RNA sequence: AUGCGA
């Protein structure tokens, strides 16, 4: 298939490294995901304010943004899998996709944080006093 | 009518000598009753009178 | 449908309105109401709603009164928190207002529609199109002009005057309180200190009074036309009186007036001209 | 049409009380404890409950009605010829209402005093699904005349949020009024056919 | 000094007139919602709102019964006629007969003439011949549309007050308004459901369409980009079902909903499941009316295993109506139904943002039906939107350009059916039906 | 009442006098005591799990308290008993029958009420019952796969609105409005004028009025009627306080009880009128 | 208190996809990665087949040229992300039930 | 899948027919060949209560406030 | 009784409506008729 | 439509003051009242004749047919 | 003040004799037609009323 | 018919 000329074959992948520092049920490592408009390119970051937990204020270029967390729909603490953000998984640049696990349990697993960079804005306050002139 | 849609017919047209004639030396145009007003409550055409008064002056 | 809404404020004027049979039916805009013919910058607007932390579509998957949707014009773009929902509407109107955001036309309509017991359904439903009916009030975080909808207007705290302007609460301030009066209204002078009804006989008399249809009535042949020749521009007048130019056409004139029965022919709806003052040319028409 | 400046003091005075009615009312028939704050997040919800009921919203607005109708009775018989600028054997207006040539003490306290608090179809002002009777109002707004009370008269004008009421009461006024008499005719044709 | 009076400012302006700009900005901008509206009627996006319309109308296509003796069934030769262009022309006047060099002709002679005020209508009509055979390219006349006058299309749309005075006229002649045979008349405004949004409605006609129908129901009026309006009700039925409402032909009828999610977009059950609850998975009264929706659909078309078949059926069952049979499967015309009908204001290819709404307009239509939400009021000015006179103009030419074509197919139907005489390349044939056709719709 | 003398008022009532012994209080008790009761009314709550081979549905309704409803509307949990087991099963079974054709602790004393419940009801498999107050009424409820689906809230609801604790037929509400320019009076929100025959130690019979002209006409006879439309019409001016002579509407109404009837006026009135012309000259 | 980035993976690898709630797919199923060069930007499409069903994926063009995924590894212990640039696809599978028709018409 | 009282099929996400009325082992996918009445076999309940709103009432009304 | 605004029969006559014995027989013009605005007099 | 004659109220003829009370405005810079103090209109009848004039003969006068244009 | 231009004024009319119906040889109708007012049903019963049957008839 | 005095 490999259908609309303007799409290329894959070339070049990466090993997923699920255990090199993982445990049977032992090492609580984590995935995050975090959205990110266009505008922003990840890259030029160093460090990720996603630790805040809520206080995920963040700062871009020096700008002023702020970083809301969800805690459901994909990683509801409710039902078996609440989410379909299906994890594709790789190996090797000669391998197609994989479904995430962590043992062979037919399990698609889930995204420990998910993250949303959000535009803040000034917004600032009206001058009651100058105003509300009699 | 006036502004105040308080609209009347003309029933006669009264002679200028039996108007009535103001200590100014004047006897009105049009002549409306005040009993009208009392029902339409149109005080916007008494302001109106003392305001075209005023301005005229 | 004939009951008069408060919707209407800003843009159909509460007094325009036949009496008779059509009365609520044949409403009439405000002086100030304008009317979107065109659609803009649709393109932009998912770009930097992206930006405000939507959720794309696709990938939101949920959907509920539980959740804020952001829709365009009937295309819905996300979901939100409904707390976000409001920090979008805020941060969105401050980018309206401020000249920073070209994706971003001032006259786009912002619905937003809070969560409420059996309120509203909640969303924040933008609209762009044409047909819309929008109208200018004055927006307080920049102190400058904002279009506002009829949508969006039901959820918005507008102050009529700057001093009634209460703390943490109006948004935006009524330009001119004339804003919500059509013309006709405006162009009574103190109607504002009759009974309404008499204020729309006074619709009917201007819109039904004999005045000055042209100067060009050498120039048309209409089955019937009249001029007053003898035509004067009211001492008193609302100052959009030359605003809108009527002194263009004068349609009456001031008038020396007695309130006083007298003649016994003053009564009910019969009022007396002086003679001599029609021989003069009082109210002469052709 | 004038009052003297004690008559103005009376009225002034007077139309300050109505500031506690209104929520006073709104906590009563809400059935909610004395000075409930008008932020009250309860009042708010309880508020909304009696938005969202047609039923309860008209006691609501029955209610309030006649507390403030009360104070407008009491501004009248306060203020009256007891505050004109000058009285009967001169003030015209009290002769034509006092009279009957024209008018009523109605007509001359709505000049003289106030329009008090308009009704439609029975109750007082309709609330916007946001809870607001005006765009100038905040959500369940306790006051009178947000509820539509005018406090505003003729004599002294009216304020514009004031005037988008008595507007409504005009034209509900000029819809009755213009359908009335087309209830009348097939009464009285229908059984005037049978009595001739 | 509030209201001073302007005296020797009036003056000065009635004894010279403006040579460059009214005053009176308002007097102008009042009327201006109604100019605006008969402007975009000519320009804009990609030649204004006509030459969209003449976009939405698409094809009239016509099979000679191509006899060939598949060859004697699969096409007597198509002939797909369609409009590219729509022009519009300021009024000029020819004299006496046409070789003559024609004059703009302005307002005051309609009024003085006391007739109408007429530009000749021309359209690019594109002559489609066999899927592309032959293409064939005729600027035809369509009468004299009555012009609106201060329009982008009447002489006076860029007059400076002391020009129009010079052509004798009120020296801030608003316009705005048509002169036909002398007498001004104006298209009055309408106040129309506000376009492409879902209003929740509590309707008795909703219970009088019949039994199990609900008071509960949902209308959003789609609104497509040329501004020719379509209508979108559901109804929710007293047993759970929920039916989707549309009017063609002002008639209406009633498809399951489920047939239309099908029809938009290949998904499982579990995909509109997830569409409408989402992580609200406590709704057993939401759970149990889409069961009852789901499953009872299940039940009637255990055999509509796929989308594709649902469009067979769709496109079958009014294939007989669409008048596209004679040339289109029963995919095409179902799918060609979809772009025609749902949420037209979401355009072609939106079908899928065409599904995720109709899925938003079914959870706010459960949203009313358990009382979660609020209904709204299509009466409270909050809910509606103004239908310009201008955009009913454009409405009706689009309408009366689709007529216009199916009066071609009717003259190529009644040729065929009576003669076969002529082939569809006959240059004769164009002129000669253009030729048999009335085709002034300016009149 | 003269266009269309419709034997079916918009707001039929029946004024009872109550006689002088009879005290507010007891009035007031009385009040209570004729007003209906529909089992709806009495309802706080209704939790259905349907669980499914047999499809079951386990109806809990948890009830307000005994004392409550039995305080608002004067009824007990044995009433609720009676009419559960005897109405409100009997004639949801029937509803759901009506659905299937659409489609196509526990002591023995109890055990024998629940086994005779089902002896009477198709459909019913337990019954467990809030004896020590009655605020709630459990019943398993068994049927086939075949069963497919139905909505059981909005089925229990409709049963509920349609059971009735205490109904006089045609009769709604009794009320006990102040007294005014007149005897003490209950009025009524309906018209049976057979039912408060068996009220007489409350009411003096002789002095019950009602707005019904038809009701009185069908019970009273034609005097009645004659008199109760040319007092309601005089109480109709009455509300705008208009004075009317009253030889005008005495003689309305005998002409519209010309026949010893309430001969409207329309057209049906008019037919039996001589004049053919007269006919012709209408409709 | 911050989790600091130690190192950033730029390239294609990972991909993330929306389907309906219940999606398990074979033990075995694989997912054929496409890519799309158009002048400075990648749009990628996923295609896999099943032996029923065959799975395609696409991304949503108006949001992905508007809004960028980025996903990491966090480790509580390294405190570090393995960075991946995932394309979200909302992906829907058709049988070979949904590949069957009548004749044009009747 | 199963939810409430529908359960989807687990390859397609059809809510395939009910194991409450198959006439087999488990069930089969019109869409899919997932088996049904023989894999998981359910327990189909629902907890339906009643919407606080067929039974308006004074005593409601005092317990309304 | 036929089988679109058809030119009316006898019996969409005189009946109906307003008709002829309504608009024509029990009402009708007359000679002898003025119709004015009416103007008040106390010196009449 | 031109000046009138006389003030309909009062009597006095007004038709004289018209040009220099517009040129008393022009070539005075006067103010109205002022003006029309020096020019007599001692009353509010004949103050508001010329006051409230609008002599929208000049906006008739330019559609003359009978001048080529 | 303004002229309103219903000069109802003009709205007189007099008929003693004019054109009739053929279908009727009753008075035609309009003030511009020297038409005849209609004395409506209203009007009929009224003068019955006032017992006048030969203003009646 | 529509609008109109109303
Ligand atoms: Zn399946
Ligand atoms: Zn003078």
């Amino acid at each position: 298939f490999s259908i609309p000329d303007g799409f290329k074959k894959c070339k070049h992948l990466k090993n997923f490294p699920l255990n090199g520092d993982n445990k049977k049920k032992a090492k609580q490592q984590q995935v995050w995901l975090i959205k990110f408009p266009s505008n922003v390119d990840i890259s030029k970051l160093k460090s990720l304010p996603v630790d805040f937990e809520s206080s995920t204020t963040m700062t871009i270029d020096k700008h002023d943004y702020k970083i809301m967390d969800d805690t459901d729909i994909e990683s509801s603490l409710t039902q078996d899998n609440l989410s379909n953000m299906t994890l594709l998984v790789p190996s090797e640049s000669k391998e197609s996709l994989k479904i995430a696990s962590t043992a062979k349990d037919n399990a698609p697993l889930q995204f420990d944080k998910v993250f949303s960079v959000s535009e803040t804005a000034k917004i600032p306050a009206i001058d009651y006093s100058k105003v509300r002139v009699p | 009518s006036s502004r105040h849609g308080q609209k009347g017919v003309c029933s006669r047209k009264w002679p200028t000598i039996d108007m009535p004639f103001s200590e100014t030396g004047i006897q009105p145009d049009i002549i409306i009753n005040p009993h009208a007003f009392p029902s339409r409550m149109t005080i916007g055409m008494f302001v109106e009178s003392l305001a075209g008064k005023a301005g005229a002056l | 449908v004939r009951k008069l809404l408060p919707e209407s404020w800003g843009f159909l004027c509460p007094v325009h309105t036949p009496d008779g049979s059509p009365c609520g039916l044949l409403n009439h805009f405000a002086h100030k109401c304008r009317i979107s013919t065109q659609q803009s910058d649709v393109s932009r607007i998912p770009s930097i709603l992206y930006s405000l932390g939507v959720a794309p579509a696709s990938h939101t998957f949920a959907a509920g009164p539980s959740l804020c949707c952001v829709q365009i014009d009937g295309k819905i773009i996300g979901w939100v928190s409904h707390e976000q929902g409001k920090i979008i509407a805020d941060t969105l109107r401050y980018w309206k207002v401020e000249g920073k955001t070209p994706g971003l036309p001032i006259d786009l309509e912002i619905g937003y529609v809070p969560p409420s017991t059996r309120g509203q359904y909640p969303g924040l439903y933008l609209f762009g199109g044409h047909s819309r009916m929008l109208r200018p009030v004055r927006y307080l975080p920049l102190d400058k002009e904002d279009i506002v909808g009829p949508f969006e207007q039901v959820y918005m705290n507008i102050a009529v005057t700057p001093q009634e302007i209460q703390n943490n609460v109006h948004t935006h301030v009524e330009f001119t309180p004339t804003n919500i009066l059509s013309i006709l209204a405006n162009l009574t002078p103190f109607s504002d200190f009759n009974q309404s009804p008499r204020n729309m006989y006074q619709c009917q008399m201007g819109k039904q009074t004999m005045g000055t249809p042209g100067v060009a009535l050498c120039h048309r042949s209409d089955n019937k036309l009249y001029r007053l020749q003898t035509g004067q521009t009211p001492i008193v007048k609302a100052n959009l009186y030359d605003d809108y130019g009527m002194d263009n056409f004068p349609n009456g004139f001031n008038a020396v007036v007695a309130v006083i029965s007298y003649t016994g022919y003053d009564m009910d709806d019969a009022m007396i001209i002086n003679k001599s003052a029609d021989e003069r040319g009082f109210g002469y028409g052709t | 049409l004038r009052l003297t400046a004690e008559g103005n003091k009376w009225r002034t005075d007077i139309l300050k009380t109505s500031v506690d009615t209104g929520r006073e009312a709104a906590a009563e028939v809400t059935n909610l404890d004395k000075d409930t704050p008008a932020d009250d997040p309860e009042l708010l919800k309880r508020l909304q409950e009696i938005l969202r009921d047609n039923n309860k919203s008209g006691i609501l607005d029955a209610v309030t009605s006649s507390k403030v109708n009360a104070i407008t009775s009491q501004v009248v018989s306060k203020c009256v010829p007891d505050g004109t600028m000058k009285k009967f054997p001169c003030n015209s207006m009290q002769a034509m209402a006092l009279s009957g040539a024209k008018g009523s003490n109605v007509n001359v306290s709505q000049i003289m005093c106030l329009l008090g608090q308009q009704a439609l179809e029975g109750r007082r002002v309709p609330v916007m699904v946001s809870g607001k009777t005006l765009p100038s109002f905040k959500p369940y707004e306790t006051d009178a005349m947000a509820g539509g009370y005018v406090k505003g008269r003729f004599y002294s004008g009216i304020k514009p949020q004031e005037y988008y009421f008595h507007c409504m009461a005009g034209r509900e006024g000029l819809i009755d009024t213009a359908v009335k008499t087309s209830r009348s005719g097939y009464l009285q044709r229908c059984l005037t056919k049978q009595l001739e | 000094r509030t209201a001073d009076f302007r005296t020797l400012e009036r003056e000065s302006r009635f004894i010279n007139p403006p040579k460059d700009k009214s005053a009176f900005p308002l007097l102008q901008e009042a009327v201006q919602p109604h100019i605006g509206s008969f402007n975009a009627l000519t320009e804009g996006p990609d030649g204004g709102l006509l030459n969209l319309g003449v976009k939405d109308i698409g094809e009239k296509v016509i099979f000679d019964g191509k006899p060939l003796n598949s060859n004697s069934g699969y096409l007597g030769n198509k002939l797909s006629v369609s409009v590219e262009q729509v022009s519009i022309a300021k009024p000029m006047s020819n004299d006496g007969v046409s070789s003559a060099v024609e004059r703009k002709v302005y307002p005051s002679e309609s009024r003085q003439r006391l007739t109408s005020y007429r530009g000749k209508l021309l359209l690019k009509l594109k002559w489609s011949v066999n899927n592309g055979e032959e293409n064939l390219f005729e600027v035809r006349d369509c009468g004299g549309l009555p012009v609106m006058l201060q329009s982008n299309r009447c002489h006076l749309n860029k007059m400076s007050p002391y020009e129009l005075v010079q052509h004798k006229e009120e020296s801030d002649e608003i316009g705005g308004y048509f002169i036909v045979n002398g007498i001004e008349k104006l298209i009055r405004m309408l106040i129309v459901q506000r376009r492409n949004h879902p209003m929740a409605i509590i309707r008795p006609s909703f219970a009088n369409r019949g039994a199990s129908y609900s008071h509960y129901g949902i209308q959003i009026r789609s609104v497509r980009p040329d501004q020719t309006s379509q209508t979108n009700v559901l109804h929710y039925l007293n047993d759970g079902q929920v039916t989707f409402r549309f009017s063609w032909r002002k008639n209406e009828y009633l498809v399951p909903v489920v047939m239309i999610l099908k029809a938009l977009c290949h998904t499982s059950d579990r995909e509109i499941f997830d569409g409408i609850i989402g992580n609200d998975v406590k709704d057993s009264f939401l759970t149990d009316r889409l069961e009852l929706l789901l499953r009872g659909f299940k039940k009637r078309y255990p055999h509509l295993q796929n989308r594709t078949q649902v469009l067979q059926y769709l496109g079958d069952k009014f294939r007989v109506v669409f008048q596209a049979s004679p040339d289109q499967s029963d995919l095409e015309v179902g799918q060609e139904v979809l772009d025609r009908i749902v949420l037209v204001h979401l355009g072609k290819d939106g079908s899928q943002d065409k599904f995720r709404m109709l899925l938003f307009m079914i959870r706010k239509l459960y949203s009313l039906v358990a009382g979660e939400c609020s209904p709204d009021n299509p009466d409270a000015t909050q809910h509606q939107e103004v239908l310009l006179g201008g955009f009913l103009y454009g409405m009706i030419l689009k309408e009366k350009i689709d007529e216009y074509l199916q009066n071609i197919i009717a003259q190529v139907r009644m040729d065929i059916n009576r003669g076969m005489a002529i082939n569809f390349k006959d240059k004769r044939y164009m002129s000669r039906v253009l030729m048999r056709v009335n085709e002034n719709i300016g009149s | 009442i003269v266009m269309t003398a419709s034997a079916a008022i918009k707001t039929p009532q029946m004024t009872l006098p109550i006689w002088n012994d009879v005290s507010d209080e007891q009035a007031d008790t009385f009040c209570k005591s004729i007003s209906k009761v529909l089992l709806s009314e009495v309802i706080d709550k209704v939790i259905v799990t349907e669980t499914t081979a047999a499809r079951s549905y386990v109806i809990h309704m948890r009830f307000f308290d005994n004392n409550e409803y039995s305080e608002e509307y004067d009824v007990s949990k044995e009433e609720l008993q009676n009419v559960i087991s005897n109405q409100f099963i009997h004639l949801l079974e029937a509803a759901i029958v009506k659905e299937i054709k659409k489609q196509k602790n526990m002591n023995k004393v109890q055990r024998d009420r629940q086994s005779a419940i089902i002896s009477h009801h198709r459909f019913i498999t337990k019954y467990n019952f809030d004896d020590e107050s009655g605020k709630w009424c459990e019943f398993k409820l068994e049927l086939a796969a075949d069963t497919e689906k139905l909505l059981m809230v909005n089925i229990v609801e409709e049963i509920c609105r349609k059971s009735i604790i205490r109904q006089i037929p045609h009769i709604d509400r009794c009320v006990h409005p102040e007294p005014e320019n007149g005897k003490r009076v209950l009025v009524t929100e309906g018209v049976n004028f057979q039912a408060m025959w068996d009220q007489e130690a409350f009411i003096d019979v002789d002095g019950i009025t009602s707005n019904d002209v038809a009701a009185v006409l069908k019970t009273y006879g034609v005097e009645a009627a004659r008199n109760t439309i040319v007092n309601e019409i005089n109480n109709v001016f009455s509300r705008y306080a208009i004075s009317v002579s009253f030889r005008h509407l005495d003689l309305i109404a005998d002409m519209m009880t010309r026949q010893g009837t309430y001969l409207a006026f329309n057209r049906q009135g008019m037919e039996t009128s001589t004049s053919s012309f007269m006919k012709m000259s209408y409709e | 208190s911050e989790i600091e980035i130690e190192s950033v993976q730029d390239q294609p690898s990972v991909a993330v996809g929306s389907f309906f709630k219940g999606f398990r797919a074979p033990s075995d199923t694989t997912f054929d990665l496409y890519k799309k060069k158009k002048s400075e930007k990648d749009e990628f499409v996923l295609h896999g087949e099943n032996e029923r069903l065959e799975y395609e994926g696409y991304t949503d063009s108006s949001s992905q040229a508007s809004n960028q995924y980025v996903v990491g590894l966090f480790n509580p212990e390294k405190k570090s992300i393995q960075l991946y640039k995932a394309p979200v696809l909302v992906s829907k599978v058709v049988s070979k039930s949904s590949k069957n028709l009548r004749g044009p018409k009747i | 899948s199963v939810v409430g009282s529908l359960i989807f099929c687990l390859d397609c996400g059809d809510l395939l027919e009910n194991p409450n009325a198959v006439l087999g082992s488990n069930v089969e996918c019109s869409q899919c060949k997932a088996i049904y009445p023989k894999s998981q076999f359910s327990n189909l309940k629902v907890v339906t209560t009643t919407a606080d709103d067929a039974f308006p009432s004074s005593l409601r009304a005092k317990k309304s406030v | 009784k036929a089988q679109k605004v058809p030119i009316p029969g006898v019996k969409q006559a005189l009946e109906k409506k307003e008709g002829l014995f309504r608009k024509h027989m029990m009402g009708k013009r007359v000679n002898y008729a003025a119709r004015s605005v009416i103007s008040p007099d106390p010196n009449i | 439509m031109i000046v009138p004659v006389r003030c309909f109220s009062c009597g006095k003829v007004v038709g004289d003051k018209w040009e220099s009370y517009l040129n008393l405005l022009q070539e005075d810079e006067l103010d109205e009242g002022t003006a029309l103090s020096r020019l007599g209109l001692k009353r509010y009848c004949c103050r508001r004749m010329i006051l409230t004039h609008v002599d929208l003969i000049e906006k008739f006068l330019r559609y003359n047919p009978l001048e080529k244009r | 003040y303004q002229r309103l231009r219903h000069m109802v004024n003009d709205k007189f009319q007099v008929r003693s004799t004019g054109p009739v119906n053929s279908l009727t040889m009753q008075p035609v109708k309009g003030r511009k037609r020297h038409g005849g007012i209609r004395v409506g049903e209203m009007e009929r019963d009224a003068l019955i009323g006032h017992g006048t049957s030969f203003l009646l008839q």
